[PDB]
């Protein structure tokens, strides 16, 4: 039983819901595209725009083999302004511990409840973040344990959906304030989510 | 608060080459009316 | 104003994933032990929790999606093969995409999902109208295109390391099958009908 | 009953080159105990 693939499936499905919800809560796109759905027993807002949905799906589909092999340190949702400068970053840090004492007592059920706590926190995170002007677009960054240039073949899973090394401008924020949102530990996955916010005066 | 993986300029990440779509308020109105 | 080809492709791919999982469950192609109850289209269904099987079905449908989007697909068929790899039963989803013009503004997608729900309900109870398959069956998926596939062979190879090939005649032909219709639907963006090919 | 697209041997369909996984009873029981 390949638990690396189980962890990758669970994380890709979760990250897809989280990306949709971040875009809604931080007003990256007009509210009119979103529809309330149920994920992790929790009411989430998901885009109904087909091209946006396909971009997000394709992005996470490509990340899945890197997750399966435990080659991902963090997945980051970068919100960008009209000049493609980072406004805000949602950083999902990930480690997959030794998969050895894995519980037989409804493991995935316990994991889904820990992941639900992330979705719920994102849904109210406007209450703990600053209220700067919203961005108008975004990207997803995949930080790997090994040099990124050597995961290029592994990540390019989808025809005509190429990946590239990010520019420092896509990544760097000046002395950002780090706002922790949620942390979780489990037998198969440890993860923490925090936000990089613009620095204050 | 200390992250597990602090910023490291010597290890750039990968990102999609393609950009997510541009969605005007009017396009969003069509999404709302027809696809929700 | 909107990419309704992509809308129809999305709706069909989500539906076919649920329908494939349910077919595998109700025809006992895989042991009941791998399935878990879920709710799709307000119906209590069964989805595999086996990761490699789930990825195989996902990869299969991600490859069909661009062809659906461009309306290049006549049929998607779930073929059940006996222990000698001969077709014993086929679930045939016939598809057409009508003129995408003056569509209804009255919750189009909710209406469509309602129509699709009826297909899931018919699959859910089809064991009582079909003969039981013999032990040792497996499955495959066939995609029939509107034109012969040179364009299509390029466009279907969406997923790294998941190649497609032209099927052989014995993957397809059943001699004089019994045809059992399950459900037909029509809508502003999709017409579809589902029937089963069975040994007579 | 007549289909919209009756069998036509002059145009063959596409199928995946790889077969779906074979799942033994032993592997099915592990999925049942751990993943459901």
């Amino acid at each position: 039983l390949n638990f690396g693939q189980v962890v990758a499936d669970v994380l890709c499905e979760f990250l897809e819901v989280a990306v949709h919800l971040i875009l809604y809560v931080r007003e990256v796109y007009p509210v009119g595209i979103f529809q309330k759905r149920k994920k992790y027993n929790v009411p989430v807002q998901m885009s109904c725009h087909p091209e946006l949905n396909q971009y997000i799906q394709d992005t996470l589909h490509c990340v899945k083999p890197l997750l399966e092999k435990n080659d991902v340190e963090k997945v980051v949702v970068v919100i960008l302004d009209k000049e493609h400068r980072p406004v805000e970053k949602f950083v999902f840090e990930i480690t997959q511990p030794p998969l050895l004492s894995i519980s037989s007592d409804s493991l995935l059920s316990h994991v889904e409840q820990l992941l639900a706590a992330f979705i719920l926190k994102i849904s109210v995170c406007d209450a703990v973040l600053d209220h700067n002007p919203p961005g108008c677009t975004f990207t997803v960054l995949v930080h790997t344990r090994e040099a990124a240039t050597r995961n290029m073949e592994k990540i390019q899973v989808i025809k005509d959906f190429p990946w590239i090394l990010a520019d420092e401008q896509d990544v760097h924020m000046h002395d950002p304030r780090l706002i922790p949102l949620k942390t979780m530990t489990s037998d198969i996955l440890k993860m923490q989510l925090y936000v990089e916010e613009r620095a204050h005066k | 608060f200390i992250p597990w993986f602090p910023y490291d300029g010597s290890k750039l990440p990968l990102r999609p080459k393609r950009s997510p779509p541009v969605i005007s308020e009017e396009a969003a109105e069509d999404v709302k009316q027809y696809l929700t």
